């Protein structure tokens, strides 16, 4: 499938670090471990975009709602 | 739409919020970028084992 990441995954960066340690990564090859290193970053980025999107358009309502008022 | 309730603030109000509107992206990506570094850390910790393992 077309970069997968795993629901698993997302589902672990949304958590906390409670139980963190009871993961066996040890059981993985090195390849699917560098695997999902770089789908975390995706998932960075993913929420960094959406994170400076918002702040795109809430920046741009307020001015737009200031000269509205002049 | 999104930012109806701006039409509600005051003048000021606008201004204050156009004011913190920077550093409270630079807050918001720092705490993003703590996440997700702790959430790597087992997995890079676990390439490290296997790199001197192996
Ligand atoms: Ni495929």
């Amino acid at each position: 499938l077309l970069e997968e990441i795993p629901k698993w995954l997302a589902v672990y960066s949304e958590a906390d670090s409670s139980k963190d340690h009871l993961l066996q990564f040890n059981m993985f090859s090195l390849p699917e471990l560098e695997g999902f290193d770089s789908m975390l970053v995706r998932l960075f980025k993913q929420e960094l975009g959406t994170i400076v999107g918002f702040y795109e358009r809430y920046r741009r309502a307020l001015i737009l709602e200031k000269n509205r008022r002049a | 739409g999104e930012f109806e309730f701006l039409k509600f603030l005051t003048f000021d109000d606008l201004n204050q919020r156009l004011c913190n509107i920077d550093h409270e992206m630079e807050l918001e990506i720092e705490q993003l970028n703590k996440k997700y570094n702790a959430k790597r850390q087992p997995i890079v910790d676990a390439m490290n084992a296997k790199r001197k393992r192996q």
